[PDB]
DNA sequence: TTTTTTTGATAACTTAATCTCA
DNA sequence: TGAGATTAAGTTAT
């Protein structure tokens, strides 16, 4: 639960014990990039970089992976904002509401459901322009996702071409699920009934089912 | 992403739940599904299994041979028929408990095991026992519905129902040998019995209790008894005059009873059962020497080499006596069922089945022989590898090869007319 | 318009997608042509009429027949014919992706569909008319009917081309440059414009030099520029800042080049220069569509390939550039790695293997030696290539052991005259090569100066020109043109697909020509089947002439002869016992007579059954035989082209091309037996293998025990067809044109899957060669039949058959004499393997030569030879263990990295993985690396090698072992000792010697 | 502000780890 | 604690 020392602007790393085999390398992948990354303003808060690395990891069973945060506004954790006017989170919410048969909801904060922790591949973005920081986060994201998937039964990802080289980014085999957001598909994500797929995959691995009803605010 | 993969994974999990009671087809389907899953999703928690070990004792407790007090509840006491148990999951023929290899069954009981089996999903498998060409059921594992419901369904389908009781009073009853004998007398059940089991609400695992005595007395000799069409069984006879039950030729081979000696046979209130625990390869040779040269053991029973002709073919085809080929083929063409059965079956297979030859032994004998065939008919033959002629059964079978080839020629030249 | 020759084809990946063609005119004008992009579907007339939304476009394909290519097991002779349905088919084009359920021919590409449907070759020249062309932009035209526009074809003509061979050199500190801390130091360009003017220029960053250094450089004749505007490509040395250098690189890359060529530049050079450009100033390299509508930024993207065995893992990674202007960006590293098989794929190794010559000593000196090369010393063309590379070379390797700097160079009209700074050497002829140098880059970077900067600029321009030298030596342009012509693919991806994809173009052409569609319904099941036959060697030492006879394209010719195709398979008749086997054999002997049908007896696919006969129809030619025939015709044409080449480069290029076509034919056959392929046929692969086995058995039986006397040659057996009776003479006595005074006997000793070795009791090379030619002529004229042809490869001397697939010998080719120099060849021995050793190879070569000499002079009367061999082996081993003078390079082993492992925690992995986690350099999923066995120096001789394969460590370029580490000589000695003892005859002496220092029992073959 | 296309076979040898009976 | 059989991985010939 302590922190580490970096000679850069943030200087705020929530380092949990379970994440011990990360920092001793992560700074080596971040010291040479932070100086060039901080010279340009970024959509997420610069003081908010490592916030999901303090929670315990040996609890979760499935992790949802996002390629990058939203181009405008960001609370750090994927799919969490008090705006409720987007393209990805709204359709996911509609699909999960159709699955669980719940109509009244205000706020999801998927980070709070037990057994699931959301993940962003790239930990920063730019105001308005997206996928403009792949070079700044390539190796860092690779190492972080390898460590995440080392102790997770099934990994959930969004995107087909976006998540296409994931089978080679991480070496240890793991059950990986890739999604398909509509974009030009005309609301094709409604056909992507993958929540039942990951639930039955957890069933096949004699694992406790994940219920999509803990993370709600009324 | 789609629904086809979801359904495939769901069915893979469903067949993974039921793995103890399964056959080769289920195993290969499971392996294919496992390979597809581990290829598509790059990782699967389960692996491929090839042992195919059948174990049903996990669903039962330990055998009870001492007096005990029963627990409060509702009791449905039923007995168990002595013999080899043939479990059966679904969709195939019955397999053997502890061997894995399935057994060919008559179509009537095949229709029964297709229809009444697992009314919707309640019964995991029906435990069938075969004794003296008698296929009868016993206690089965039930999870959703009650075994009494399955018994009622089988009774309304005409199946042979074992005598079942209904006990509700508890009064801290002590189950003793006197109560067991009284219950067995009440059930009548002239068929031999080895143990009983009761059905209790709530509990899933069944309890099996048996009461008997050792009574190590003697054994005198053996003899042969007929059951049906060329079906013979060995029965051990003692000095008193009664016979001790023999489940199969395998039991006699294991007990290796040769002369009037002292062997362990357990005695019950009605019958006696040989010991189930124990030269070696020569026991069958000694048995065939003592019982007669014109005999051979096949499958679970014995058989005798006789004269094979039109009578055997008519008996196997369920038709009356036949004299000439013209009326024979006319009768064959008259009934659609017989002609479709003979069309769906090969000449060699039905010709072998008419004589009741063993499956593997006859194939080995043929593979160790040479034949000369003209006009699709065999007329001369010989044996090349004589080293395989050590089993007396194969020699007895070869003794009737002339009748076998005559039957083969008749079948070929009548199917030529039947096209 | 008018005469235009195509250069490249490329698609647009925007909202409204278009297909573009880049072409050049006779004068040299670049013309871009645009076509609409469609999705192509094939449907039946009923389905076409049942499509409620009317399709945008449709064409009448005509009447086509669909055939089910499923295979079923038949226990009787009642075989039902395949389902063939003749209908009328429609080829529909849809601007969007439609989901027709009953669509056929789904395995082909839209680009291929466009090519064959419009009758347009990917490469060629056409006389375009202007009525179908609309001038959209200045130089960009639109064509809505490409079918009519390309109706006229003209003979090919030569056009100018633009080349940009680039090479950068970065300044690293520890072992590898980083885009965030390490700046570029040099950037060398070889630029060729449309006028044929070649310009070489290197740019040196002035930020790494001080004011005095800049003044010295500008006094020496270096032009220092302050902005991109004043830069001119006429000074070979230009000084500038990093930002100006990056802007010049951007404006050179953004140009409409034809080829931008680099060695490992997609992964390193282009990525580095881009990341620097967007880091220092934040501007992108913009590529624009020919119509000026879609603008993209440069971004290298990765393509991963998967194996077809086991867990299928990951086994290949490549990097590509995205651009929408027609320029082809080429990386020679991937091309060389995929095309050639070598121990290492570093640039120095490739140059050393490619550029070599034989130099004759002309003068001597105290520290300098003068060499000379021309057609009189080495083969024709080698000297010219060495002189061409010498224009920019700096170091030369002599005897593959001495690295010497070039003092003076003179390029003659026929060769070169190079002076080298090497110590005095004996003899008069040596071997010169362009390989490794003796300079450490990190140290010279640490002390950057004027002379160091100029030397590194010279090295960088040498690398940039070496890219061009390898481009010309490998014939990349000719191979690209031929691949585009044959595979029916755009020139940008000719070398981007494997066999399963490159044959789809010709497959579609053949299917449309024959009007056939192939469909399958039942699930395919994979079963094992037997392969080729290998004969066990009869001896180990020969000391006699051995002739080799080899079939010509055995398996494709078997497929052509038997017409083995999935849609021409009548059925498989199988038996479980002998009554049914006899009956069905008797029925099959008459039901399917073999002037038209063929029946192949294969091993049963199930343990239950004892027989299996596959029936094929040879009345209508199948798809696979026609594809193989086309590939064989192409191979024969390119072999004929090879036979008319004088220079070394032309011969090498043509040999590589014909080898590639042979591999393509073999891979097509293998795909016939590949389950995941759309042409899978278990029966066809089984039949091909069985036919080949019977053919080689027949050849061996006929040749073995055959002797010639007087004018007649006697074959062992009758010349009878091994499959069915033929109207041919079967007498084994054949007229021989050789003189009456020849008497020799032949004994077959060895064979491999199509090759037969015949031992002749003769030692005259000329007599053996002429007798072998006579034998091959006779066995092609009479022994063989139909399309089966044989050849005589060479004659072997001092043959040593170590095992069933390993042998060392001296080869005399067909066109050779006794005075000709034999070629020492090895097959499977520990000389060609890449993971044995370098010291082991030398030791085994010396000992094998000594044993061969002892056997030739007459020895083996007792164990004296064994005693001498053991004494020499012990002496050498003890001396080399005590001296420890051999370098680490003699004890290095090579292995390939991949992830196709059945067990996740494989010992092979966690070695490359741990290397990648502790080093900045990365070993990719197809990279070949180095490893060696090491141990602490304070470890004595160990006679019980336990807990091994964990001491091996990856050795990179920058690796020097310390005084506390040493080479584990025991592993190398144990493998070397076990090999020599197997070559001897004594057993107790070898076992006792082996047991002494090696606590294990020797294994004897 | 995010999307279609992949993938030849078997045979024979050497070296090393790991499990079972003696 | 040795011999001996088995399995996986790597390389080459064909
Ligand atoms: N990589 C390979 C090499 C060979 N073969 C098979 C098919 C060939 O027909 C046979 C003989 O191999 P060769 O190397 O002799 O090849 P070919 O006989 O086809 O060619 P050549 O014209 O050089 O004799 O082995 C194969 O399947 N795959
Ligand atoms: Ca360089
Ligand atoms: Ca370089
Ligand atoms: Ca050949």
């Amino acid at each position: 639960m302590n922190s580490v020392t970096i000679s850069h602007a943030p200087y705020t790393i929530t380092y949990h014990d379970d994440w011990e085999p990360v920092m001793s390398q992560l700074v080596e992948f971040y010291n040479e990039v932070a100086s060039w990354l901080l010279r340009d303003e970024t959509s997420p808060i610069p003081d908010k970089f490592f916030i999901q690395l303090k929670q315990p990891l040996r609890n979760k069973r499935v992790c949802v992976c996002g390629i990058d945060p939203y181009p405008k506004d960001g609370t750090g954790v994927p799919f969490e904002s008090p705006n409720f006017t987007k393209k990805s989170i709204k359709e996911i919410a509609s699909s999960i509401s159709r699955l669980t048969g719940v109509i009244d909801y205000k706020g999801y904060n998927l980070n709070i459901i037990d057994g699931v922790i959301p993940w962003n591949y790239y930990l920063s973005c730019k105001l308005g322009e997206t996928k403009s920081h792949a070079i700044y986060w390539d190796k860092i994201s690779k190492l972080l996702l390898q460590h995440i998937t080392k102790h997770v039964s099934v990994l959930y990802c969004l995107g087909k071409t976006d998540f296409s080289n994931i089978r080679a980014k991480l070496e240890s085999p793991v059950t990986t699920i890739v999604g398909y957001h509509p974009a030009a598909r005309d609301h094709q994500f409604e056909k992507d009934r993958s929540f039942e797929i990951i639930n039955v995959l957890l069933e096949l691995d004699n694992k406790t089912p994940i219920n999509w009803a803990q993370g709600f605010i009324y | 992403t789609s629904s086809a993969d979801l359904t495939n994974l769901k069915e893979l999990l469903s067949l993974y739940k039921s793995l103890r009671f399964s056959d080769s087809v289920a195993i290969e389907k499971y392996n294919s599904l496992v390979e597809w899953g581990t290829s598509t999703y790059w990782k699967i928690g389960v692996q491929k299994v090839t042992n195919v070990e059948t174990s049903i004792s996990d669903y039962y407790d330990e055998v009870k041979n001492k007096p005990f007090n029963i627990d409060p509840g509702y009791y449905i006491f039923l007995p168990v028929y002595f013999g080899s148990v043939f479990i059966y999951s679904k969709g195939k023929n019955m397999v053997e408990l502890g061997s894995g290899n399935s057994f060919q069954i008559p179509d009537e009981i095949r229709s029964a095991c297709n229809k009444v089996l697992d009314s919707d999903n309640g019964i995991d498998f029906l435990r069938f026992v075969l004794l003296n060409n008698r296929w009868i059921m016993e206690d089965a594992i039930s999870k959703y519905q009650s075994p009494v419901n399955i018994f009622k369904l089988a009774s309304e389908y005409g199946l042979n129902i074992p005598n079942y009781l209904e006990i509700e009073i508890e009064e801290d009853t002590l189950f003793d040998d006197e109560l067991y004998s009284i219950m067995e007398r009440s059930f009548d059940d002239t068929f031999p019995k080895i143990s009983i089991s009761y059905i209790k609400l709530g509990e899933l695992k069944r309890q099996v209790v048996d009461f008997f005595k050792f009574s190590f007395m003697y054994i005198e000799s053996i003899k042969v008894d007929r059951i049906g069409d060329n079906i013979f069984i060995p029965s051990v006879i003692t000095k008193s005059g009664k016979k001790i039950l023999v489940k199969d030729v395998d039991h006699l081979i294991r007990s290796k009873v040769r002369e009037h000696t002292f062997v362990k046979v357990k005695k019950k209130n009605t019958f006696s059962i040989l010991y189930d625990y124990d030269t070696r390869g020569e026991v069958i040779k000694r048995i065939i020497d003592t019982i007669g040269r014109d005999y051979y053991v096949n499958g679970k029973y014995f058989s005798k080499v006789g004269i094979a002709g039109l009578k055997q073919l008519t008996n196997k085809l369920d038709i009356n006596e036949c004299a000439t080929v013209d009326e024979l083929v006319d009768e064959i063409n008259k009934s659609g069922t017989v002609k479709r059965k003979i069309k769906n079956q090969s000449v060699f297979d039905l010709s072998r089945e008419c004589l009741g030859y063993p499956e593997a032994d006859f194939i080995t004998l043929v593979n160790n022989m040479r034949f000369k065939i003209e006009n699709c008919k065999v007329v001369n033959f010989n044996i090349e590898n004589t080293n395989c002629l050590n089993n007396p059964s194969i020699e007895t079978i070869y003794g009737n090869f002339n009748q076998f080839v005559s039957i083969f020629n008749t079948v070929t030249d009548v199917k030529k007319r039947l096209f | 318009g008018m005469d235009v020759r195509c250069i490249n084809w490329f698609e647009s990946h925007g909202e409204n997608r278009f297909l573009y063609l880049k072409s050049r005119c006779r004068n040299g004008e670049t013309v871009f042509i645009r076509f609409p992009h469609y999705f192509y579907y094939v449907v039946t007339d009923e389905i076409y009429q049942s499509l409620s939304p009317p399709p945008f476009n449709a064409r009448p394909m005509g009447k086509m027949r669909t055939i089910d290519i499923d295979e079923t097991i038949s226990y009787n002779l009642d075989i039902k014919d395949r389902k063939c349905s003749v209908a009328d088919m429609w080829l529909i084009e849809e601007p969007k992706k439609r989901s027709i359920q009953n669509a056929t021919m789904d395995e082909f590409f839209n680009i291929s569909w466009f090519y064959i449907s419009n009758g347009i070759s990917p490469d060629g020249c056409y006389s375009l008319d202007e009525q179908y062309l609309t001038k959209i932009n200045n130089g960009c035209y639109h064509c809505d009917d490409p079918r009519n526009c390309f109706a006229k074809e003209i003979p090919r003509f030569d056009i100018p081309r633009s080349y940009l061979f680039l090479d950068i050199e970065c300044h690293f500190d520890k072992k590898f440059p980083s885009v965030f801390i390490n700046p570029i130091s040099h950037t060398s360009y070889c630029y060729i414009d449309l006028s044929g003017k070649r310009l070489l220029f290197t740019l040196i960053n002035e930020e790494m030099l001080t004011e005095q250094e800049i003044q010295e450089a500008v006094d020496r004749g270096c032009l220092r520029i302050q902005s991109l505007m004043e830069m001119d490509y006429e000074r070979e040395l230009v000084l500038c800042s990093e930002i100006v250098l990056l802007r010049i690189a951007k404006q050179l890359l953004e140009l409409t080049f034809d080829y931008v060529v680099t060695f490992n530049g997609h992964n390193f050079d282009l990525r580095y220069i881009t990341n620097r450009l967007e880091l220092l100033t934040g501007e992108k390299i913009i590529f624009r569509s020919p119509d000026k509508k879609e603008a993209v930024h440069l971004c290298i993207y990765e393509r991963n390939q998967s194996s077809h065995k086991g867990v299928c893992g990951m086994a290949n990674t490549t990097f590509h550039v995205n651009n929408n202007n027609g320029t082809i960006f080429f990386d020679l590293y991937s091309f060389i790695q995929k095309s050639e098989k070598l121990d290492s794929y570093k640039l120095d190794s490739i140059s050393k293997n490619a550029f070599s010559c034989m130099g004759k000593v002309l003068n001597r000196g105290v520290r300098e030696m003068t060499f000379i090369g021309d057609d009189t010393t080495d083969a024709k063309g080698k000297a010219d290539t060495f002189a061409k590379v010498l224009t920019t070379g700096n170091y030369v390797t002599v005897d593959e052991d001495i690295i010497c700097k070039v003092i003076r160079k003179d390029i003659l009209e026929n060769g070169f005259k190079v002076v080298l700074s090497c110590p005095t050497l004996p003899n008069d002829i040596y071997k010169l090569s362009f390989g490794k140098d003796d300079i450490d880059l990190a140290q010279m970077y640490k002390d950057y100066n004027l002379n160091i900067a100029l030397d590194m600029a010279r090295y960088c321009i040498h690398d940039a020109c070496l890219c061009q030298y390898l481009w010309e030596y490998y014939g990349v342009e000719t191979k690209t043109d031929a691949g585009a012509a044959t595979y029916v693919l755009p020139q940008s991806m000719v070398f981007e697909y494997r066999a399963s994809t490159i044959i789809k173009g010709p497959l579609l052409k053949l299917l449309l020509e024959t009007k056939t569609i192939l469909v399958r319904s039942e699930t395919k099941q994979k079963f094992p089947y037997e392969g080729g036959k290998v004969f066990a060697p009869k001896q180990k030492m020969f000391s006699n002439n051995v002739l080799i006879f080899d079939y010509n394209s055995l398996y494709p010719n078997v497929c052509i002869f038997g017409n083995l195709s999935p849609e021409t398979l009548v059925g498989v008749v199988v038996s479980t016992n002998r009554l049914e086997e006899e009956i069905n054999n008797q029925l099959l002997l008459q039901k399917y007579p073999p002037p038209r049908y063929i029946t192949v007896h294969c091993e049963p696919r199930l343990p239950n059954l004892i027989s299996e006969i596959a029936i094929f129809d040879r009345s209508i030619e199948g798809t696979i035989p026609r594809l193989l025939r086309t590939f064989l015709a192409e191979r024969a044409r390119y072999k004929k082209m090879l036979k008319q080449a004088t220079s070394s480069t032309e011969k090498a290029i043509y040999d590589s091309m014909q080898y590639t076509y042979k591999i393509v034919a073999n891979s097509v056959y293998g795909l016939m037996g590949f389950r995941n392929s759309a042409l899978y046929s278990y029966a066809s692969a089984k039949s091909c293998t069985s036919i080949g086995r019977r053919m080689i058995l027949y050849l061996e039986s006929v040749l073995n025990g055959a002797e010639l006397s007087n004018g007649m040659l006697r074959f062992a057996n009758t010349l009878s067809n091994p499959f069915y009776m033929d109207d041919r003479d079967i007498n084994p006595i054949v007229k021989t044109s050789l003189p009456i005074d020849y008497r020799f006997r032949f004994r077959s000793v060895y064979g491999d899957t199509d090759s037969v070795f015949t031992e002749i009791d003769s030692q005259d090379v000329d007599k053996s060669i002429e007798i072998a030619k006579e034998l091959e002529r006779l066995i092609n004229s009479r022994v063989l039949f139909n399309n089966f042809k044989i050849e005589f490869e060479a004659v072997y001397k001092n043959l040593i058959m170590q095992s069933k697939k390993k042998y060392t010998t001296m080869k005399y080719s067909a066109s050779s004499n006794s005075k000709s120099v034999p070629e020492r060849i090895n097959k499977g021995t520990s000389e060609t393997r890449r993971d044995v050793s370098k010291f082991h190879k030398n030791m085994i070569k010396t000992y094998k030569t000594r044993l061969s000499e002892m056997l030739s002079e007459g020895r083996m009367n007792s164990n004296q030879v064994c005693i001498d061999i053991l004494r020499s082996l012990e002496t050498d081993l003890r001396s080399e263990f005590d001296s420890r003078s051999s370098p680490l390079e003699l004890f290095m082993l090579s292995r390939m990295h991949h992830s196709n492992y059945k067990s996740a925690d494989n010992p092979n992995m966690y070695l490359v993985t741990e290397y990648n986690k502790n080093n900045p350099e990365t070993i990719e999923l197809g990279e070949r690396y180095y490893f060696a066995y090491i141990c602490p120096a304070n470890v004595p001789w160990t006679k019980k090698l336990v807990n091994i394969k964990t001491y091996e460590t990856i050795i990179d370029r920058s690796f020097k072992l310390g005084s506390n580490q040493r080479i584990f000589y025991e592993v190398y000695f144990k493998r070397l000792t076990s090999e020599i003892v197997n070559l001897l005859d004594n057993k107790v002496l070898c076992i006792s010697f082996f047991q002494r220092m090696f606590g294990s029992r020797p294994t004897f073959y």
